[PDB]
């Protein structure tokens, strides 16, 4: 969260936090209401975003769903959409947070790795979550798209 | 560049205490000021980098008091355990009014890590003799994994009200006695002496 | 480390579950108590040294510990007694800020009471005076901030203890 | 504001079997916060100063210094 | 690093007058023009990769230069040219973001001509590929915003020259 | 650390005597073994992501531990678990090279229980997951090598008990 | 080289060569003609071991070559099949040179970034090259095919 | 670190009186014996290695401490074993001159115990070396300074034990 | 550090073809004189304080060089001459051994010549030395070994040169 | 409390398997080495005071540790010593006939360490009685007798130590 991020910030420099920091929060604090409503609509249409966003993401990268590829199969194809379907709740956590400290912790760090040990393709996922994001935008009015998507943003930067 | 990559990993496995493959989103570390370039030529100062970095701060600054922050940054740069106290005091001067990236900065820029590791070498663990606790306390912390515990091995150094009283010892006690039973004696070089008590 | 947002999303984490209604609750309550958390960071902020002083005033000095032989006497002792305070403070607005004391439990209360005991030093009169330290932050910051920065104090204070 | 320096540690102390020469005579770029502590450091160690550059920052600037 | 804003405000410092009227225009522009700045960052960051991808096999890649001998030949020497492509589109978007030059001169271009000089980099062929760059990310964040962005990478190209 | 060699005239050393016609016969033991634990180590060292892989898939994926709140979820979790059973799989390769488990004690399974207990890792999940390995590089290596990794994987696991 | 390693480590600790360390020196010069008649018959094969290997790879892996892959069309599969024979050349100058320096020098430090920046996947590079060890065990006699597979097997562990 | 007159002025400037003429005694005293202080200093200096050996060759050598594997054994070992009595013979002389153990237990002894029952060290075989220093150099000082170097050879025995 | 066989792969890397009949000629060649490299390598290595000896004495002893204010005067600065001397003849069977001058070129020669300007060594001493040395090593090694050394310390003179 | 039948079938327990072919064949084991074992006993417990009396004459008497100021002086610390003595002895032959260490360090060796450092007993003194002890067992039992009660003296040895 960026309350978090201001004390971190402020504790590792030992001084107590700046004028600055302190009205970075204060308007973040103020625009919670909207934070919390964007994360509400995400999630009331998860599954759809989710689905069609899959659909979109088969048709950018046919290797995934051809024999060979790492969701071949319906079991493997249903794995791979409960991926999908985490990365979206991560990124109404960090809409929430106001920060990407959350998406980050839990499903950001060591996710080269992670994919690695499974075969998975990284920017094959990244390009999932850019289907998920155009999605969630559509969703969102343009003002909260930009918010939302800047977050999707984050997250498919990160898996490239 | 073959050796080169063996020690930036190193510098890696000694100041992080592992790999930092998994709690690294991407790799956050330009290691080519280092490489065939002047900038971060001196390890001296790629250590430091590393230390002044979020990477140490979120696994060793956020996660611990100021105490255990000195032994681990001791541990991490200096390889040994924190001297006495009057280490864990100028240390602490330092986390408490200058935070992380001066704390590490003393360490590195300090006489110590310039005499036994030097400019080119990636500190190692090292294992003291002279100074008198520095042992046990540097195998106690070296032995312990990373993020085995939340104790501090080193809290401080208690002092310790000593058992035996001086001025019984041998020497200051005969001396106590000759000054005392002479000054009682008759006094040399003095025209009155029969009128002192 | 943690604060209100980051306890709630990672309690709905565990669960797997998105953020269900009431967790939204608890960050809504997080938000609209968010405002006076910032005013009264930035007041003590301001009154930092002064609120130190204030409290050593209040309890530490002309007392038989600042007297000789009673470990705030000696300069250095002096500092360090005052630094310790300076820390406290400064922890304790790290906690109201965050509303967790998460901080305060992995930053100040772990190996205190341990160090405090080998170093010599009372923990009962660092109570004390961190107690003062919450009366002049209460009375600077108002009231209602006052319990919010009142109950990360007494936290400190039952670590020591 | 990065100090791009040259300097000399020859070192009386001992005679070194292993390589010397990168430690003896090397350049590097030291912030401006650390130049002071290491130009005392190396003064002392009497290593000869051969060259100094400011690579990094301007000549004078009154804030927004790197 | 110094910021348009930290830029202007600098040079009334060192006169030790407040900020003129003409200061407090420039400021009103460059705040009229950061949302914008806002937006394109956010675009390239989320295309760095592509950007970087689509650039190098635009003008890089099966060339003389990647065929043995060429210096982009061996696969450490592709990893570094890659990389410092990446390099230079995230200061360039440092630069667009903070609306001054002073990033890439203070972080990039020092030094960077004479080590690429001893190094054997062939300065033109990197000169041409961010030239290739400027396009692409030109093309993504569009024509008003990659036109602010052609300054900042032509300071690049020069610099390297 | 030590190997047979070692161990051996270690032994000998403690006991002050020149090498026995026993420990003649230990030593010429393992050179009779060595050239197998040879071939035994180009092969895991190869295959040593692939039996991490497989072994991970056959035990710890799809179930409780790797969904929310199991331990194993969280990317940040998994990755330091596969991380982990290539830190056993390089010790045991290690360990059956040498001819002596005296490695694995004393570089991992010192303290390693007490870790695996603060942090909450499950001691018989990884107990099981490196006997999945077991079973893997047994089948890469063949039966006669993989009885030698075989007795110091089990020595892990006992100590990991 | 074995020689230049020996070397290096000499350098290191300020010694003149041991007198083991000039033996082995001596027995890699010795057998330096078996060294190269390996690599003699690999050049020779150059032909056979990457087509019939690079086939049996995209037999194993269907989906790099499919449509949305890395090998879509037979220009991106002449460029693999260029790939794998940088890998064999790579290899039978090991072999040469008795020392997996020379491979790791020119081609197995940083094929991650490398690969990952062209798209292509690191572990089906591997697995094509696990073929080119499988085509050259028929080639190599069982005593000269464990030479060759050690480098083989660096260059397949390199690249997982 | 302490010394007869530091310790003399601590008590008083613990009391927080100005020195008292029974702490002026006690200073006088430190002083009328410093030249004898300094005397037993310069001769234990001169014949620090003949102590070392004498005592070695009296209490440590012929048994089983330094034949094959009696900590002693080894080279290394016998290097460190007389390495540690030149250290607790050099700290019993700055105890001499300080007339002062605080030296020995804030140095000497403090965490000794630990370190040796970690080494294997035997206490008592230490304990018995130092005896055997004790009984050489006091013959070497004379009576008088050889029953202030006891206390402080003493002070050290029974520290490790 | 390169030598005979990595300049031979090296020169076909930079073609970008596989090991021609000619490139395996050169390295039939260098197999061919790798026998009497071997053998030249153990002869100086244990003559090596023979060969430095005799050099420093034939040109370097009594001389004003050594005398008082010669720069070689000063025990110090004499055993930093024989150890620069060790250097020269350590790096010269290195590239012996090799069959290349990689080794001296970027170890050694780099770099050398600055230092010893600053330092006021006399470089036309220091060549004058190891000429000398080069005379003793090849009546040492042998006619056709002193060959293949004496074009590395001619290289290592041009260098200081 | 375990035996070498014990530890089987409780190794065979915490597996959950009913006892396997090779449990068998260590319990087998076990059976046919009992008598052995009974007879062993049979001899020492006849002979436990002379065992005891030979070993306190060969290391522990006309010494100082049995003349005033020796721990072993004072005829109650006399008593004390040599019931130790059978303590040891008693609990090696119990360990001998069960086939398991774990009496020793479940009774014996619980806590001796810090109660003999806490006692002042030196802890090397001990060692070398329990050694003498070995030695004078080992010659009644036998030599297959002898190296079962020792290796069970030494762990007592070691836990001392
Ligand atoms: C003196 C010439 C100037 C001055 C001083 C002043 N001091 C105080 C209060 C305190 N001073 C001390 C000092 C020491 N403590 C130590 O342990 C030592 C070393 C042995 C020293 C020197 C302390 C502890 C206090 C606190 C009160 C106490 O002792 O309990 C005051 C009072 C401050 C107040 O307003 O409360 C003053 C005024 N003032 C001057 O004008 C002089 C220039
Ligand atoms: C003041 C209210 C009381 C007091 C304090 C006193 N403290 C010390 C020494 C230390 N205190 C700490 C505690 C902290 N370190 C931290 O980093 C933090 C925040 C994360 C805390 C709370 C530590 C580590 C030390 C020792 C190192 C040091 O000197 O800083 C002393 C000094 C004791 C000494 O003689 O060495 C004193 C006097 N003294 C009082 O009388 C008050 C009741
Ligand atoms: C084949 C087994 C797999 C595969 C690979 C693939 N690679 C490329 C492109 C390139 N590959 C290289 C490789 C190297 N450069 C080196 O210096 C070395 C070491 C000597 C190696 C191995 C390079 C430089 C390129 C870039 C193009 C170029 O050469 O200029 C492609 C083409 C990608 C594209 O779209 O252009 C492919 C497809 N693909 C597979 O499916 C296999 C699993
Ligand atoms: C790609 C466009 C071209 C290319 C590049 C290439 N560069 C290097 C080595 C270095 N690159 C840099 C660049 C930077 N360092 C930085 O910190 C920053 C941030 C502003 C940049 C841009 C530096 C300093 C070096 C030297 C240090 C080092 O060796 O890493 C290489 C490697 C050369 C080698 O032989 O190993 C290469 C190949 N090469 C090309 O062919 C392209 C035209
Ligand atoms: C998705 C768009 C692509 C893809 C993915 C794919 N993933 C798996 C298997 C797993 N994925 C995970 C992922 C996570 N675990 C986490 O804790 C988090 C953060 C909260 C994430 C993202 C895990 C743990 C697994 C292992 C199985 C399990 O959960 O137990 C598979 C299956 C792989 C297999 O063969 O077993 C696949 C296919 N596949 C695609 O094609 C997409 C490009
Ligand atoms: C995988 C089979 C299981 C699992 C593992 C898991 N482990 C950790 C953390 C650590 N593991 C170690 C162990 C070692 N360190 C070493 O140096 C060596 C070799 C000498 C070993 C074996 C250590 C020190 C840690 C902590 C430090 C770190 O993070 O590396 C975690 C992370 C726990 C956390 O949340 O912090 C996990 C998840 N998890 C499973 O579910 C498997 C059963
Ligand atoms: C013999 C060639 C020369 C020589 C030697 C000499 N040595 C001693 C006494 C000791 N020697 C040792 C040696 C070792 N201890 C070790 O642990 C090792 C490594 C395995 C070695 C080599 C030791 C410990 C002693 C001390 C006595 C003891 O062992 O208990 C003596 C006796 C000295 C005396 O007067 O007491 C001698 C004479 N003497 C010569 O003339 C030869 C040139
Ligand atoms: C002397 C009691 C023993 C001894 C010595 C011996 N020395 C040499 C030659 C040289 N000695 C020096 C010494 C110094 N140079 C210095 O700068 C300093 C410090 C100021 C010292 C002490 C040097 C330089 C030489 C070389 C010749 C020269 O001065 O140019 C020799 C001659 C060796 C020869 O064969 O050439 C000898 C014999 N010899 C003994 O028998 C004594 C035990
Ligand atoms: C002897 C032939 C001449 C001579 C030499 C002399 N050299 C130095 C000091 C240095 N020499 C070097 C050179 C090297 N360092 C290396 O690591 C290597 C191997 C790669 C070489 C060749 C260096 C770096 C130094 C300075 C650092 C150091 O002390 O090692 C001195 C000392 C100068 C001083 O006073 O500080 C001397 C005297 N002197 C002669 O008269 C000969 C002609
Ligand atoms: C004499 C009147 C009778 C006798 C005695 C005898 N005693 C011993 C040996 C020892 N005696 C002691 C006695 C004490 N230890 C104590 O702490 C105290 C209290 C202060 C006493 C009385 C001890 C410890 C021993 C052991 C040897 C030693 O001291 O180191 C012997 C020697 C036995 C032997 O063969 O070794 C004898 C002969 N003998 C007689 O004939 C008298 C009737």
């Amino acid at each position: 969260s960026v309350v978090t991020k201001s004390i971190v910030n402020a504790d590792a420099e030992a001084r107590y936090l700046s004028p600055g920091e302190l009205d970075r929060i204060k308007n973040f604090v103020s625009t919670g209401e909207r934070r919390l409503r964007i994360a509400q609509t995400l999630t009331e249409n998860r599954e759809r975003i989710v689905k069609q966003a899959g659909d979109q993401l088969f048709q950018k990268r046919p290797d995934v769903v051809s024999p060979g590829g790492n969701a071949y199969g319906e079991e493997m194809t249903a794995t791979c959409l409960r991926d999908l379907d985490y990365y979206l709740r991560l990124v109404t956590y960090g809409i929430v947070a106001g920060d990407v400290t959350p998406i980050e912790e839990i499903g950001l760090v060591g996710v080269r790795e992670m994919y690695n040990s499974l075969g998975t393709p990284i920017p094959a996922v990244a390009e999932g979550i850019r289907a998920m994001k155009n999605v969630a935008c559509s969703l969102l009015s343009a003002e909260d798209a930009a918010e939302a998507g800047s977050y999707f943003d984050f997250v498919i930067g990160a898996m490239q | 560049k073959q050796n080169l990559q063996l020690v930036i990993q190193a510098a890696y496995r000694q100041v992080f205490e592992r790999d930092v493959a998994p709690y690294i989103v991407r790799d956050e570390f330009t290691a080519l000021e280092s490489k065939l370039s002047n900038g971060e030529i001196t390890l001296k100062e790629f250590i430091e980098a590393l230390g002044c970095s979020e990477l140490y701060q979120k696994e060793f600054y956020t996660p611990y008091p100021n105490t255990k922050v000195i032994e681990l940054g001791t541990k991490h740069f200096l390889g040994r355990a924190p001297l006495d106290q009057a280490e864990i005091r100028r240390y602490n001067q330092i986390l408490a009014t200058q935070g992380l990236k001066a704390f590490v900065q003393a360490l590195v820029s300090s006489a110590e890590y310039a005499q036994a590791f030097g400019e080119d070498t990636v500190p190692y663990r090292r294992f003291p003799t002279l100074p008198a606790a520095n042992f046990p306390n540097t195998e106690k912390l070296h032995n312990q994994l990373t993020k085995q515990s939340d104790a501090i091995v080193v809290p401080s150094f208690a002092p310790v009200k000593p058992r035996l009283d001086n001025t019984k010892l041998p020497l200051l006690s005969r001396a106590i006695a000759e000054q005392e039973a002479k000054a009682r004696q008759a006094d040399p070089s003095k025209p009155r002496f029969i009128e002192l008590g | 480390m943690q604060d209100a947002i980051t306890a709630v999303i990672n309690a709905s984490d565990v669960q797997g579950k998105y953020l269900d209604t009431a967790a939204m609750e608890k960050l809504k309550a997080y938000f609209a108590t968010g405002e006076l958390r910032v005013r009264a960071a930035s007041v003590i902020s301001a009154n930092a040294a002064n609120i130190v002083k204030e409290a050593v005033a209040k309890s530490l000095l002309y007392s038989d510990i600042t007297r000789p032989g009673g470990n705030m006497y000696t300069t250095r002792r002096y500092a360090a007694c005052i630094r310790d305070l300076d820390y406290y403070l400064r922890y304790a607005t790290y906690a109201m800020l965050a509303g967790d004391p998460s901080i305060l439990d992995e930053r100040v209360l772990n190996g205190l009471k341990e160090t405090y005991n080998s170093l010599g030093v009372p923990i009962a009169a660092t109570v004390q005076a961190i107690q003062a330290m919450k009366e002049v932050t209460a009375s600077l910051v108002g009231a209602d901030a006052g319990k919010e920065m009142g109950i990360y104090f007494d936290y400190i204070c039952s670590g020591l203890s | 504001r990065m100090f791009k320096i040259t300097a000399c540690v020859p070192s009386q102390t001992r005679i070194r079997t292993q390589r010397e020469l990168q430690n003896t005579y090397f350049t590097k770029l030291v912030p401006y916060e650390n130049w002071f502590r290491e130009q005392q450091r190396i003064q002392k160690m009497g290593g000869k100063i051969v060259k100094v550059e400011l690579f990094t920052g301007k000549p004078g600037v009154n804030t927004g210094l790197a």
